[PDB]
């Protein structure tokens, strides 16, 4: 695990995050991939960013925390990109994904719970 | 021991492998140009393993 | 090919402008170039019109 | 059948006879180098001057061609015609054209071949009369502007329809076109005959032998499903594999090796057929490169066969042959290789053959078992062979030594096979 | 006269625990399934199990394969020798053919076919040849009357396969090699 | 022109001439071959 | 004298481009190795900062 | 500045509605669920896109 990928969730928080990811993709609220995630930071709608830790080289996703610091978005590394792709719903390894916003979804409460625990972990 | 144990010894013992699907050798055509014969043969053996 | 090239160029750039301890050998360029090359051979092998 | 269709086949018969001044400019303006108008303005005497010069250049490069200066490139060959000659005479002219195309298939990146074969194109109409030998000769250059030219002139026979689509185009034919040419079958019969003739007159080279290899590989890959297609494509590739082995060029032998390997890992062949594969391979093996390749191949074939009779002895003759061709130190450094191909089945077949046919190199046996990590049933078979050997022979020191090696590894299997036979 | 039984339990995040039962249930080990975000169904095979059981103590054989099946649809497949040795191992093969949540995993009693099936949409049985980890391509076909497969069994001796769906009808095949 | 009259060279071609169905089936193969299943509905 | 001055601009341009290729090889050798250093430098020129 | 802000929020909503429709067009096995309030919504089947 690189010391590159600093704020790293553990087992418990990782499960909760990938649970919200699964729900969000079933409702189609999820943006998959790092280019797509940078786009939605730029448009300024995204709820928060979930990144992998073991995409090697790490830097190709390391371009995201500078945007998240600039724009104040919460962001979390989780340990395995195989798992992130499976929890996300595609057939591929996905190294970053991004929960986008629709204020009257049926998962607004669960998103907020996770986003609040992330922001504690950063802060 | 037993005959059925012997046949399970067969079945357990033999190890996994790669099959020849219909798509393995197609980049051989674009690597074929002037490379020498044995080098081609060893790239083939790599595809098989 | 301009899509595949732009994506692999973004990988190459991000490895370059952010990896603070770079070995200067350009190996990520060489790897991804081999990937784009192989794509080009696959596309140009495909024949749109009947045999 | 219709009057139209019978007339069509008449015109195909008399396809090269200039009956008119218009038709004669059509025929005469098809040419390999020039464009249409220039080619149709010039005449046989000029084209022959250019051709004789080029054949002198090719005779400098390769000295077989003086015979063609004696017999197809003379002033008499200015004079001769192709349509005014009885069938025996035409057959001989096609023998000479076929032998020329062989003995300069290998130089087709050369302007002298372009010029000389252009005289053959125009005076003798090879692009109409014997096109199949034209295309099978110059086939593997399938990107060089020369093959694009040859397609542009030729009229495609009934077995080359894939290119019939690609003819007269700025893009070249592509690899998947070549694979689909070969994936039809009667073409594989045709090409095999061309390679037999090529081998027997000894004009092969790495470029085209690579190409034929890559196409026979790819045919087996696409047919890897339809087991009836595979089973019906066995005799043709295995005929080529035998003849291409029986040659004496190390390039031929490496090509035959790679064909055998791909074909046996795509289809499960019978034990007797893998045995005869080994027999031919070894019995004409000489060179260093082929020795290394052949070793890898035989290991891979024996790994493929699986069933009963899985791990038996080689027969006496094949074993002795293998020993002549391969030293035990050679197989030992092969087992000392870093990469270590999976070769357990051949190793234990070899070991059982040693302990049943030589009964001396048991120190070598312990060396081999130290080197490689066999499997449980191979252990069982080897240990039982040694048990029988002990009960037929004096309890020798090396036989003991093997036994305490197994005692070091798996006392319990020694006990189990002992319960099978003994105490 | 001696065996030893081990109990393997899969967390729905993927963390396998292996207790042993002979001495009181004490954790031999734990290792993580690589990948594996939501796991349903673990099963071992290749030896003696609750699906092909023993008939005298001499016949108990240790299982060679382990399979773990997720509710995305993937199924990771490990070798027991190497997974036990390394204690955070790599799946030998990762199969994704089905697209809904794996709800049955059975090995064949001699351990050469893995049938992975899904409760969730129609005609979702695939039979996998092991060790080469390659799906058999010609049965089940388009017309195989399967329906939403809810349970599967493999016969101990005759080589029979018996599948049962939601309409309530079991259908029965014979793998003719046996 | 033609009559019938260490290890040889002709052997692969000769046994190909002899045998007619070259997939080994008859051998009680003990191992279930890959990618083509053999299954009968009861 | 004008014609020799023309020759000197040609030589100067070749020198500048060789300088630039080596310099891009120093700064972003991955992207250089992928897309070619002229177009790489033009990318950097347009968007400004490498970052 | 305030009027700019309301223009932006309204365009945001129009793009929300349009984006939901585009993805109804795409694929999948949808389900049309109906809320209490009158608002409808769609919920896709649990399946992996291949």
């Amino acid at each position: 695990p690189n010391p590159k990928a600093f704020p790293l969730a553990d087992a418990a928080l990782t499960q909760q995050i990938l649970d919200v990811v699964q729900q969000a993709a079933n409702l189609r609220q999820l943006k998959k991939g790092a280019n797509e995630a940078t786009k939605t930071l730029n448009r300024g709608i995204s709820e928060f960013i979930i990144m992998a830790a073991d995409c090697e080289p790490i830097e190709i996703l390391l371009h995201l925390p500078l945007l998240c610091e600039d724009k104040n978005v919460p962001y979390v590394f989780v340990p395995s990109r195989v798992a992130l792709g499976r929890a996300c719903g595609v057939s591929r390894p996905v190294i970053a994904a991004s929960i986008t916003t629709n204020d009257a979804s049926a998962i607004k409460t669960q998103i907020y719970a996770v986003k609040d625990k992330i922001e504690t972990l950063l802060i | 021991e037993d005959e059925e144990d012997i046949a399970l010894e067969f079945i357990n013992g033999e190890k996994k492998d790669k099959l020849v699907n219909m798509n393995s050798f197609t980049s051989m055509f674009d690597n074929i140009q002037n490379v020498q014969m044995d080098t081609f043969f060893d790239r083939v053996m790599k595809v098989l393993t | 090919i301009a899509r595949v090239l732009a994506a692999k160029a973004a990988v190459s750039l991000r490895y370059d402008a952010l990896a603070e301890d770079r070995d200067d050998s350009g190996d990520i360029g060489l790897e991804s170039r081999a990937k784009v090359e192989n794509r080009l051979s696959q596309l140009e092998g495909r024949d749109l019109r009947t045999t | 059948s219709s009057l139209s269709d019978q007339l069509a086949q008449v015109a195909s018969n008399n396809a090269t006879v200039a009956l008119d001044r218009k038709r004669r400019q059509k025929l005469h303006s098809a040419s390999l180098i020039y464009n249409s108008k220039t080619a149709a303005t010039q005449d046989y005497d000029f084209i022959f001057e250019n051709a004789s010069k080029a054949l002198e250049e090719l005779s400098q490069i390769e000295p077989k061609f003086a015979i063609f200066s004696r017999t197809l490139f003379s002033e008499s060959s200015i004079s001769l015609d192709r349509n005014v000659q009885t069938k025996e005479e035409i057959k001989d002219l096609d023998n000479a054209i076929n032998a020329y195309l062989l003995l300069a298939s290998s130089k087709w990146y050369l302007a002298p071949t372009l010029h000389a074969t252009e005289w053959l194109v125009r005076r003798f109409q090879i692009h109409v009369k014997n096109t199949e030998m034209l295309l099978l000769s110059t086939l593997n250059y399938y990107q060089t502007p020369v093959f694009k030219r040859i397609l542009s002139i030729i009229k495609l026979p009934p077995l080359f329809n894939c290119l019939s689509n690609f003819v007269r185009s700025e893009k070249p034919p592509t690899a998947l076109t070549m694979i689909k040419l070969f994936n039809d079958m009667d073409f594989l019969k045709l090409y095999t005959s061309y390679l037999d003739q090529c081998i027997k007159h000894n004009a092969t080279y790495t470029n085209q032998l690579l190409f034929t290899t890559c196409c026979f590989i790819n045919v087996v890959a696409f047919n890897s499903n339809n087991d009836e297609k595979l089973n019906q494509l066995v005799p043709i590739l295995l005929e080529i594999s035998a003849k291409l082995l029986a040659s004496k060029s190390k390039d031929c032998q490496i090509a035959a090796h790679t064909i055998l390997v791909v074909f046996a890992t795509a289809l499960p062949l019978k034990k007797t057929i893998i045995l005869a594969a080994m027999e031919t391979i070894l019995s004409n093996l000489d060179a260093k490169e082929a020795k290394h390749s052949a070793l890898l191949t035989i290991c891979k074939l024996f790994q493929t066969l699986k069933g009963q009779g899985n791990v038996d002895q080689l027969p006496s003759k094949i074993f002795k042959l293998f020993d002549s061709k391969f030293d035990t130190v050679s197989i030992l450094t092969f087992l000392d290789k870093e990469d270590k191909p999976v070769c357990d089945k051949f190793i234990t077949s070899y070991t059982r053959s040693i302990a049943r046919y030589d009964r001396s190199k048991l120190n070598i046996i312990l060396s081999l078992l130290k080197k490689i990590r066999l499997e449980r049933y191979e252990v069982r078979l080897i240990i039982t062979d040694l048990i029988y050997l002990s009960e037929i022979l004096e309890d020798k020191s090396q036989l003991v030594e093997l036994f305490e090696y197994f005692i070091s590894i798996n006392e319990d299997l020694v006990l189990k096979c002992l319960k099978s036979l003994g105490l | 006269g001696k065996f030893r039984t081990i109990l393997i339990a899969v967390n729905a995040y993927g963390e396998v625990w292996e207790f042993d039962l002979n001495k009181n249930g004490h954790v031999i080990r734990r290792w993580k399934d690589q990948g594996g975000v939501g796991i349903t169904k673990i099963q071992v095979g290749g030896g003696t199990t609750t699906t092909c059981p023993a008939l005298q103590i001499s016949k108990i054989k240790q299982n060679r394969w382990l399979a773990v099946g997720s509710e995305s649809g993937f199924v990771n497949l490990y070798d027991r020798n190497n997974a036990m040795t390394s204690s955070t191992p790599t799946p030998v093969a990762a199969l994704d053919q089905l697209t809904t949540t794996i709800s049955n995993l059975q090995f064949s009693p001699d351990g050469q076919i893995l049938c992975m099936a899904s409760r969730a949409v129609k005609d979702a049985l695939r039979l996998v040849h092991l060790p080469s980890c390659s799906v058999f391509s010609n049965w089940p076909t388009s017309g195989t009357p399967l329906g939403k497969v809810t349970s599967v069994a493999f016969s101990p001796s005759g080589g029979l396969l018996a599948v049962g769906n939601e309409q309530g009808k079991v259908r029965l095949w014979k793998l003719n090699h046996y | 022109d033609e009559s019938d009259s260490n290890g040889d060279i002709n052997a692969l071609t000769k046994i190909l001439s002899t045998t007619y169905n070259y997939k080994d089936t008859l051998s009680n193969s003990k191992l279930l071959p890959p990618k083509k299943l053999d299954i009968v509905r009861l | 004298a004008l014609a020799e001055q023309i020759v000197e601009f040609a030589a100067y341009r070749e020198q500048l481009s060789n300088y630039l290729s080596a310099r891009m090889k120093a700064i972003a050798p991955n992207l250089t190795q992928l897309v070619g250093e002229l177009v790489g430098a033009r990318l950097i020129a347009h968007s400004g900062s490498l970052i | 500045v305030k009027q700019h802000l309301q223009r932006e929020t309204q365009l945001k909503q129009v793009q929300q509605r349009m984006d939901a429709q585009r993805e109804l067009l795409k694929k999948g096995s949808k389900k049309k669920i109906v809320d209490s309030s009158g608002k409808i919504s769609f919920k896709w089947k649990k399946q992996r896109k291949r």
